């Protein structure tokens, strides 16, 4: 067969002709409305930018969960792994992310507006048509950018994929829009470019994988990055998510892009198959670059959770199991047993910054003690309708709660509609 | 000029291959290839017959013809080196990254030298105080001595290795050369802003005083760059040791990711793969690395290494052979930092040679072995206390298992570099402060005092005062209450009129994103190209 | 005496049952480590006579 | 298996008929999978399989989907090698299986 | 010092000569074995020696067996 060259770098299409729409890992949309218009072709394989190209983390990046928003911060620019077993919530907190960015791009500026890109590595043909639809029906497709390599398709376009989407967010990354970006389930994608390696008969490392397999992982993860203010003031935000097996971080892959990312944000199968939706594994979870760069005035009050979940973990599951009791600390429990079932929350609905504070405000200071553990996830759902909708416009605006304002917040609290009680 | 002027024979990902018309270079010497959108640079490491090199590339190889001039130095890689260079940032070339124009170069050394023999050699034992106690007890680091922080991908070997440097390179009389061997790139800038503010990167026409020299091939590199930037950042230390005479600081960060670009490459090199995947050749390419840091008697280089354990597996070969190639070893572990003590540096592992009763006296060596003591009688005891509780043993151990939580809890230390991410500031420590604090807890001084007492403090000040707090707030559950009327006139206008003090942002529809773009003509064949090379499309057969 | 041990023994029973959970699958992860380090031997042991 | 796919395949996608499907004993698929491709001299994977493991085991998935005309649904019996779900066989095998039940003595 | 010989291999130095060196190192006491005296010899760090074969033969295209150590 005849083979032609075209004379150009390995590629993908990238714009705003591709808003809207799923690609595959090289550049041909499936989804059925035409070929690209409105597009420009870049390199996939380009360099991650350079430190003196890059500053700090300031401008923090919500996420809509109550879990992640509160105890562990992402800042624009920071790339935040996503770990966990499978069936276990790390899919659909990244599509909390992406619907919670389409709702606050309708309310910010053009200059800081969000665009997302969602990658799909080795998922079924069948449920991955069920995220886009799903992106149609909450308006999250207007500024959402798909590809989508199924377990179908050949070993090098699974191991390309994440390539082409890190490709088509490169380009808000340089003309200084912002971006957000999610590596889904890239366990998969570890095992494409096995593919790709052992069959090309090149000796493998420590699990039968190939020795590259980190510099892979690195140069896909440290393109996203923020950059200075020379270059446009661009950032790009990854979430890279790792299947991992049975409770094991030191699968080889695992611990590889650990230390590659900012943090990790641990999935426990233990807190989920209780219900706890999601499992937000509270203490083995951190991520160290947006404490500085959060919310401020959430820093204020999630200090105090921060600290009372740091020890109500403690004392947990052994409290009448284990040896005795001893109910000096059935304070931090039965505070804790109600902090613990705030962060839940059902699926496909983000709470923004604005509703999360007031949230976080009314099981802290002590407001709902008094309604008991079965029925707290409608009292919070009643704070956020039963105060007068003034003080989210507030909060929001000055980003920073004032004494002038939490005064007025603590009497507003006391006169809701509790549960039962 | 077609004598010694070479082009590429073939390219294998990082690796490529160069025949040679004229005379092929000597091994180690580089070579510069023409006509690539980088200045690329290539090593020669085996001749492989043919009139053919076999090198390692240490940039992007994306778009390497086989037919592309390659033209040699006709010397080994040479670096820019010097006390000009103390504030700059080098790759492994050593091309300015920050920006500063060129490098005002003292001299330009090569890469790849002799280690020095044993006739120039010191023994010359000495302490190093760093503001940690687990540190300045248990394996104390010497002034002259290699130090090893073996960490498994996220229990803190970037934290204290920065922690340390934003104690000790301070107050240091000499110079610090950093290393950033495959960390994050970021993590390498936060570096870059903290000494600016600090006083240690000082820009413009004060770069002579300045007291830190930078070498960084992070990990956004194929892996020639990872396999030479330890290198370089040494020869930035051999300026320091034999002409300048100086005690520098060489915190090499990261030290695996070299041992990992040799791996990259040497299964492209057609080489037999030695044990679990790496090459056979990391005994003496980690000895080529390691033994180039040795204190001098006309200088010395006070360096710490940070070697990556891969899989939390510290049988690895990659630390195996590392362990004899460091005087202090300090073990950072996993589970002992999922309870949240940091630093989290194993006890019962982390030897150095400075532990030793004749060198720091028998007054510390009885203080270091007791609490090595009862931690090993603790570590015998984990087995019997998860399956049938502490309820089972006499009480001439049961007071050594609560003695054990106690100085498991005051080996915890908040870090001065820390305190972005902890709230609470760093605390440094002297060397008298720790053995004092130590020996009363080895006896039982302060057993009456609470296991969490011991939680988080710098000195023995500080371990009453917090059981004082703890018993304190305990009085504050019922202590007073807080009522705060007659404050809706004083500085408050309204909760409506608080609406309308907000100046709005004017968000803006119709994005229209075609600002700055191109758009290219984008049709449905592919271009293909025909066989005098012009862009036509692909001839219609499958 | 033999009433606390009833509920003494019911708790020994779960605690060195969850020491059986971690180390099957202490087993399991050294296993699988086992023989592919037994394998990759085999390809070596291979790839060089052919 | 691919035979029990196609012979679902006229039948979902011409009839219209909502088709069942046993492809039974998935681990020996993916066993006669880990010998064809380990005897055409291909690189050994992990703990012996094939290392076209996920491609190969999802072409066989991948192919059993719903659309329009029509929609096959697969009771794929699983063996669990060894008594271990972190072995790399039924490691891929729960990236697809929608509903896991089980059935006990 | 007087009475002790000292066999000096790197780890920086080249393969062969750590190869070598308990081999020169048994060479040197075995002349004190010879004339009647008596020897003391400690051949240490011999797995260090032994991964120095190691490096030696997976450059010369042998054949490698457990833990990739030749046959
Ligand atoms: N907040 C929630 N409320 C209710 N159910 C939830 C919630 N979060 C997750 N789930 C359940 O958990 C599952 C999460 O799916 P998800 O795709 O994230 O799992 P996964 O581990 O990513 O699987 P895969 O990797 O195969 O996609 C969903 O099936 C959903 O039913
Ligand atoms: N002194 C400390 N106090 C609190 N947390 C720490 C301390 N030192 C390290 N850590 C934690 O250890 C983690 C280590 O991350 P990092 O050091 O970047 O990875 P690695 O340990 O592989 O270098 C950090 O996320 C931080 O949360
Ligand atoms: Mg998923
Ligand atoms: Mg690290």
């Amino acid at each position: 067969d005849l083979v032609y060259r075209t004379g150009q770098i390995v590629n993908v299409p990238i714009g705003p002709g591709t808003l809207g729409r799923v690609t595959d890992g090289l550049g041909q949309p499936i989804d059925g409305k035409g070929p690209l218009t409105n597009v420009r072709s870049s390199l996939v394989e380009v360099k991650a930018p350079g430190i003196i190209a890059r500053q700090s983390v300031r401008e923090p990046l919500f996420t809509g969960v109550k879990a992640v928003d509160a105890l562990v911060p992402i800042g624009r620019g920071q790339r935040e792994l996503i770990i966990g077993d499978r069936q276990t919530g790390k899919t659909a907190v990244a599509i909390d992310a992406i619907i919670h960015q389409k709702n606050c791009n309708e309310q910010v500026p053009k200059a800081q507006r969000v665009y997302c890109v969602y990658v799909a590595v080795g998922q079924k043909r069948s449920t991955v048509a069920q995220l886009v639809k799903l992106f149609t029906q909450t308006g999250a497709m207007r500024y959402t950018i798909m590809v989508s390599a199924t377990a179908s398709d050949a070993a090098p376009l699974q191991f390309l994929a994440p390539y082409s989407g890190c490709a088509m967010a490169e380009y808000f990354r340089d003309t200084g829009k912002h971006g957000l970006i999610i590596y889904d389930d890239l366990s998969k994608q570890s095992v494409a470019y096995r593919q790709m390696s052992l069959l090309l008969r090149r000796p493998p490392g420590r699990e039968a994988f190939p020795g590259d397999v980190f510099y892979l992982h690195s140069r896909l993860l440290e393109r996203a990055a923020k950059l200075s203010k020379e270059l446009g003031g661009g950032s790009l935000t990854a979430f890279p998510v790792i299947e991992t097996q049975a409770g094991d971080v030191s699968a080889y892959i695992a611990t590889n892009v650990i230390s590659i990312t900012d943090g990790q944000i641990f999935l426990e199968t233990e807190l989920f198959y209780k219900g706890i939706r999601p499992a937000l594994n509270v203490g083995l979870s951190v991520s160290r670059v947006g404490s500085a760069a959060q919310f401020p005035g959430m820093k204020q009050v999630a200090g105090t959770l921060k600290l009372e979940l740091a020890q109500y973990r403690e004392v947990a599951a052994f409290a009448q199991f284990g040896s005795d009791l001893d109910a000096a600390t059935q304070y931090v429990l039965e505070r804790g047993a109600r902090l613990t079932e705030m962060l839940k929350q059902k699926q496909f609905a983000p709470i923004p910054i604005e509703r999360q504070t007031v949230a976080v405000y009314a099981a802290t200071k002590g407001f709902l003690d008094k309604v008991r553990v079965q029925d707290i996830v409608a009292a919070e759902e009643a704070v956020i309708s039963q105060v007068n909708p003034a003080v989210f416009k507030i909060l929001k605006a000055n980003g920073k709660i004032t004494p002038a304002l939490d005064a007025h917040l603590k009497a507003e609290l006391r006169k809701v509609k509790l549960p039962g009680a | 000029p077609a004598i010694d002027a070479g082009y590429v024979s073939q390219v294998i990902g990082p690796v490529v291959d160069v025949r040679f018309d004229g005379e092929l270079p000597s091994i180690l010497s580089s070579l510069e290839v023409e006509g690539h959108s980088v200045r690329l640079v290539l090593e020669v490491a085996q001749h492989m017959g043919d009139n053919t090199v076999r090198c390692i590339a240490m940039d992007s190889t994306d778009g390497l013809v086989r037919g592309q001039k390659v033209v040699d130095t006709g010397s080994p890689i040479k670096v820019p080196v010097g006390r000009g260079t103390l504030g700059r940032i080098m790759n492994v070339i050593g091309e300015p990254v920050d920006e500063q124009g060129p490098i005002d170069a003292a001299d330009i050394w090569s890469i790849h030298r002799e280690a020095p023999e044993f006739t120039e050699q010191s023994t010359e034992q000495e302490i190093l105080v760093t503001g940690i106690k687990v540190v300045d007890l248990l394996a104390p680091y010497q002034r002259g001595g290699k130090i090893g922080l073996f960490g498994g991908a996220g229990v803190g070997k970037t934290v204290l290795i920065m922690e340390l440097i934003n104690n000790v390179a301070k107050a240091h009389g000499g110079f610090s050369v950093f290393a950033g061997v495959g960390e994050r790139t970021r993590e390498g800038n936060d570096l870059y802003r903290e000494m600016i503010e600090s006083g240690v990167i000082k820009l413009g026409a004060e770069r002579g005083n300045s007291k830190c020299t930078l070498v960084y091939g992070q990990m956004n590199e194929p892996p020639g760059a990872r396999a030479r930037v330890a290198l370089t950042g040494l020869t930035v230390a051999e300026y320091f040791r034999d002409i300048e005479g100086q005690d520098v600081l060489l915190f090499v960060d990261n030290i695996f990711r070299f041992t990992q670009a040799n791996s990259e490459v040497s299964a492209l090199l057609g080489r037999i793969p030695s044990a679990v995947g790496y090459q056979p050749t990391l005994a003496t390419d980690l000895g080529g690395l390691q033994e180039r840091i040795t204190t001098t008697t006309k200088g010395s280089i006070t360096s710490v290494q940070a070697v990556y354990v891969p899989a939390d597996d510290l049988t690895d070969p990659a630390p195996a052979t590392t362990f004899a190639h460091l005087d202090a070893t300090t073990v950072l572990s996993r589970s002992i930092a999922e309870l949240g003590i940091y630093p989290a540096v194993d006890p019962l592992d982390s030897t150095s040679r400075m532990l030793n009763p004749n060198v720091i006296g028998a007054e510390h060596y009885n203080v270091a072995r007791g609490v090595q003591k009862v931690l090993q009688d603790y570590k015998n005891l984990q087995d019997i206390i998860a399956i049938l509780g502490m309820d089972e043993l006499s009480e001439e151990d049961k007071l050594t298992v609560a003695r054990a939580r106690k100085i498991q809890r005051f080996l915890s230390q908040p870090f001065q570099v820390a305190e972005v991410f902890t709230g609470t500031p760093g605390k440094y420590v002297d060397l008298a402060d720790t053995i004092s604090g130590f020996q009363g807890v080895l006896t039982g001084k302060y057993d009456d005092l609470p296991e969490m007492a011991f939680y988080m403090v710098g000195d023995i000040k500080e371990v009453k005062e917090k059981a004082d707090k703890m018993a304190k707030d305990i009085a504050s559950r019922k202590e007073a209450d807080n009522k705060k009327v007659s404050e809706e006139l004083k500085d408050i206008p309204s909760l409506d009129k608080l609406v309308s003090e907000i100046k709005e942002v004017v968000i803006e529809e119709d994005d229209g994103l075609e600002e700055d773009f191109k758009a290219e003509a984008l049709s449905s064949e592919t271009v293909v190209l025909n066989e005098e090379g012009k862009s036509v499309p692909l001839p219609k057969k499958n | 005496e033999h009433a606390s041990r009833m509920s003494a023994m019911e708790n020994s029973t779960k605690s060195a049952g969850e020491m059986l959970g971690k180390l099957t699958l202490d087993y399991n992860r050294k296993r699988q480590a086992t023989i592919t380090t037994e394998l990759i031997e085999i390809i070596a042991g291979a790839s060089a006579l052919m």
